[PDB]
């Protein structure tokens, strides 16, 4: 019956004067909009039915063209910018935030959805919707003694919208929007779920993605030590979110960057530095190298719980993005750590793959090296064993790799490598 | 210290 409309008999039908012919036809909509291959967004939009959709969610007597209408609309709201602004322009906003009130759980859902798909497009909408009033009665919806209650669709779909108003940034959503979701954000992060778990994840790790001060209103709502629990979930796609918002946080200060440590943290990198999905042995690599820019008792844990190992390991043989990570991570560990620390990475073996990174065409990485050797001999110097440094450089084609970058185009590069020539190989 | 879930979804059925 509402299978393959065309677009003009659609729009025959919503223009008629009879609400069922105007139903039938706006479902046949949904089902063109709801197909895989091309649904033909734009010729609904240029057909001009934006309009009339939306006057259709207002229609509280007929349940049904509301549901039709705001699915259809959810579809046009899911495309391009252009696409999810077309409805934005047809009042939308407002007409969707007066359907979470819906007695019928099917709506409620469709307009949390459609809502979530508006402010996923940036800030600008996610801000207004924000100022449309959508936060206290999305939170409403939650606000129940048990979350196991819920239909499981229906809280997945509340936690995936929530995230997107904690999304984006230039700007960050407003501190007071922020605050307002933040104890719902952090009930969503204990539930069993494990699709309510990985959203719930990705809006901490949007909202850790900030300066200190935004970092530090999550780290107060206590959440670190789930967190960290999450990052030794066995699925990924919870791994992944916990372990970006872990990251974030310990951008941060030092006294951030120790809650994550007191929690535990440290004890899962031994495999997540060996994971089989790059990605997370590279975010992972990161998070240890701002974790060895810390102070030296935080650096004398990395070492307590075993990782030096592990980062001559990723330094050794792993993806080049990770290398620069550990490199990174290296230079950090090598600028802020003790005479001891530094000598316990040699014993490691840090020095041979570091040399090995040396003629990797990435001038960045060569910097990074260069820095992390200078502050090794630094060290040194300090127990007057720059000799025995420089024979281990020099027997594993460290010193070949060195002499080489003297001749090498950009200018601190050259200038580094001169310095440590004359200064430990002359 | 230095500085992939879909932003929109279409409903399908």
């Amino acid at each position: 019956g509402t299978v393959n409309w065309s677009v003009e008999d659609i729009v025959k039908g919503i223009n008629s004067n009879n609400l069922e012919s105007q139903l039938q036809a706006t479902q046949a909509a949904r089902k063109l909009l709801s197909r895989e291959k091309q649904p033909p967004i734009d010729n609904i939009i240029r057909a001009g039915l934006i309009p009339k959709f939306v006057s259709f969610l207002g229609k509280t007597d007929c349940s049904p063209i509301q549901f039709e209408s705001a699915w259809a609309l959810t579809n046009i709201a899911s495309g391009t910018s252009e696409q999810t602004k077309a409805v934005v322009d047809g009042g939308a906003i407002p007409a969707f935030i007066s359907l979470l009130a819906s007695p019928h759980a099917h709506i409620s859902e469709q307009a949390v959805w459609a809502l979530g798909n508006i402010a996923g497009d940036g800030s600008a909408f996610r801000d207004l919707v924000i100022k449309h009033g959508a936060i206290d009665p999305l939170l409403a919806l939650l606000a129940v003694p048990d979350l196991s209650t819920l239909a499981c669709g229906y809280l997945r779909n509340l936690t995936w919208t929530l995230s997107n108003l904690c999304r984006n940034k230039n700007p960050a959503p407003p501190l007071d929007a922020v605050e307002q979701i933040l104890p719902t954000l952090v009930r969503l992060l204990h539930h069993n779920d494990p699709e309510v778990l990985a959203d719930s994840c990705w809006a901490i790790s949007y909202l850790t993605d900030g300066p200190n001060e935004r970092i530090e209103m999550v780290v107060k709502k206590g959440v670190v030590p789930q967190l960290v629990k999450l990052l030794g979930a066995t699925e990924l796609p919870i791994v992944t979110p916990a372990l970006r918002a872990i990251g974030n946080i310990v951008t941060g200060t030092d006294e951030q960057t120790q809650k994550v440590i007191d929690a535990g943290a440290l004890a899962v990198f031994p495999s997540l530095l060996t994971n089989p999905k790059t990605n997370i042995q590279k975010e992972a690599t990161w998070t240890m190298s701002n974790i060895t820019a810390g102070r030296q008792d935080q650096i004398q844990q990395v070492v307590n719980h075993g990782l030096v190992p592990f980062l001559v390991g990723v330094l050794s043989k792993a993806d080049f993005k990770t290398q620069k990570e550990a490199a990174w991570a290296i230079t950090n560990y090598t600028s802020g750590g003790t005479v001891e620390q530094i000598v316990y990475l040699v014993h490691c073996g840090i020095i041979e793959p570091l040399m090995n990174l040396l003629s990797a065409k990435d001038t960045k990485i060569i910097q990074v090296i260069l820095d992390a050797i200078s502050n090794i001999f630094q060290a040194a110097e300090k127990l007057g064993e720059t000799e025995k440094l420089s024979i281990m450089i020099e027997e594993c084609g460290g010193l070949d790799k060195i002499e080489a970058l003297q001749r090498h185009e950009n200018e601190s590069v050259y200038k580094a490598s001169l310095n440590l020539i004359e200064k430990y190989f002359s | 210290k230095r500085t992939h879930r879909a932003k929109k979804m279409s409903k399908t059925h």
